[PDB]
């Protein structure tokens, strides 16, 4: 009913506990558009209803944020969500965004290439991926778990995801990847959200919430992309524009969430309990370098 | 001493009626701002549509080398207010258009340290 006043929709947690099997997405408003504000892009409104969503939630936000935003290009030439997420983070914040081709962009730092190219030293507080190949979208043939770019965000994840740190990666009923379902078991919390503006689509965002780097529950990912698939085919939602109209709390709050650089020892249930409550970070707050793997070839004669 | 001038060519092609650039980001805000031109966060007032400012940048846009000696960009980074009677023009407006290094509104669209 309010659901239309939401950002969107998150996956309710019964839906979560399902044993289903994988069926074919049938959205009963596939096809159909929210009215967006005069002038404002799709990717601008789901950007905002993304981060509205996230201000309900434990976010760990602390003094000199890293953030790091995978497939940030438009085919427009620029990075509509990479605007929207600069808006929202604290002033300061340190943004990383990268694409497979070249785009101008807002963030600090923008790498261009496959994602498997990006390497970085340092560890990052929150990632962000709206990487996707339209290819996917093949009903004619079997929807098997994908590799691909989401082979490198779960290794990406596990190893440079700050202990506390969240992620928001998008899927759709084509585009998803078991052993990334399974890692959402390794957060304090996670869901998929639909974004009421394209609550017509499949895509989700599959967000982690709060970090743990050990599972806490064990997650069978190809029975839980299925229990997702059965909530979207049996929940209609109402698309909606709502939520873009009242941005005066749209700011996330900077919560100066304290960082500390901690070994798998030291690692105890206090202080997991405060990683899980979104008010500790662990990694190290070094200088933050990134680089882009290129290949060299000479193709002359 | 060649280098090629990429706001003269704008001007030209807009005075000869070419399309100008679109699909410069807009920003959704409470448009209850402080009305400055170039901000670290929109600040559009009501009078005023917020941008990302990469996209309002004509040279980011272009894919040339800034003006600026150190090739530093004025936008980029930041989000740029533009007049809504301009917003069909974002790039343009930047382009044609300066900021009072005083109050940071737009000259002749918010600034008055020249009234009395
Ligand atoms: C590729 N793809 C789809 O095709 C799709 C879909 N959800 C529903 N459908 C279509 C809808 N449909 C149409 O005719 C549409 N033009 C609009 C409409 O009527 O809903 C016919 C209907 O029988 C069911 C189905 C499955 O075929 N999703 C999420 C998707 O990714
Ligand atoms: C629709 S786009 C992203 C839209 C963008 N987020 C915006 O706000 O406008 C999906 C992106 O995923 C990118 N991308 C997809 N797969 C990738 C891969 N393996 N490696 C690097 N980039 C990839 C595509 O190049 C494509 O630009
Ligand atoms: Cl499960
Ligand atoms: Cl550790
Ligand atoms: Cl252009
Ligand atoms: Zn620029
Ligand atoms: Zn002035």
């Amino acid at each position: 009913s309010s659901q239309a006043w939401q950002p969107g929709v998150a996956m309710p947690n019964l839906y979560k506990m399902q044993r289903m099997l994988l069926e074919k997405c049938d959205l009963q408003n596939y096809g159909d558009s929210a009215t967006l504000p005069k002038g404002i892009m799709m990717n601008v409104a789901k950007y905002t209803q993304l981060c509205q969503y996230l201000n309900t939630l434990t976010l760990a936000v602390p003094y000199n944020m890293r953030v790091i935003h995978f497939g940030a290009g438009s085919d427009k030439g620029v990075a509509p969500g990479t605007a929207v997420l600069r808006q929202w983070l604290p002033t300061g914040t340190l943004l990383v965004d990268s694409d497979l081709n070249d785009f101008v962009s807002d963030a600090d730092s923008t790498l261009i290439g496959d994602c498997a190219t990006v390497h970085t030293a340092n560890k990052w507080d929150l990632i962000i991926s709206d990487m996707y190949d339209p290819k996917t979208k093949n009903v004619t043939k079997e929807n098997d778990s994908k590799e691909g770019f989401f082979t490198y965000i779960c290794g990406f994840i596990q190893q440079k995801l700050a202990l506390g740190g969240s992620v928001a990666i998008k899927i759709t009923e084509h585009s998803w990847n078991a052993d990334l379902y399974k890692l959402m078991g390794h957060f304090a919390w996670w869901t998929a959200f639909v974004t009421n503006v394209n609550a017509s689509s499949s895509e989700a965002f599959l967000i982690g919430c709060n970090y743990l780097g050990k599972p806490r529950e064990q997650i069978d990912g190809y029975v839980m992309h299925a229990n997702y698939i059965f909530w979207r085919n049996t929940n209609p939602i109402q698309l909606s524009s709502y939520s873009l109209f009242d941005m005066s709390k749209f700011p996330l709050k900077l919560r100066g969430t304290a960082v500390m650089s901690l070994k798998e020892g030291q690692i105890n249930d206090m202080i997991l309990s405060l990683l899980s409550k979104g008010r500790l970070i662990i990694r190290e707050n070094n200088r933050v370098v990134i680089s882009s793997d290129v290949l060299v070839n000479n193709e002359n004669l | 001493a060649f280098a090629v001038d990429a706001a003269k060519a704008y001007k030209d092609y807009l005075a000869s009626g070419g399309q100008p650039i679109t699909n410069c980001v807009k920003m959704l805000c409470t448009h209850t701002g402080t009305g400055q031109a170039i901000t670290v966060t929109p600040e559009a007032n009501m009078d005023q549509e917020s941008f990302g400012g990469a996209s309002c940048c004509l040279y980011c846009r272009c894919h040339i080398d800034h003006p600026n000696p150190k090739g530093f960009c004025d936008l980029k980074g930041k989000y740029v207010q533009i007049p809504t009677t301009c917003a069909n023009d974002p790039v343009g407006f930047t382009l044609k258009n300066t900021v009072c290094t005083v109050c940071g509104m737009w000259k002749g669209y918010g600034c008055s340290c020249d009234q009395l």
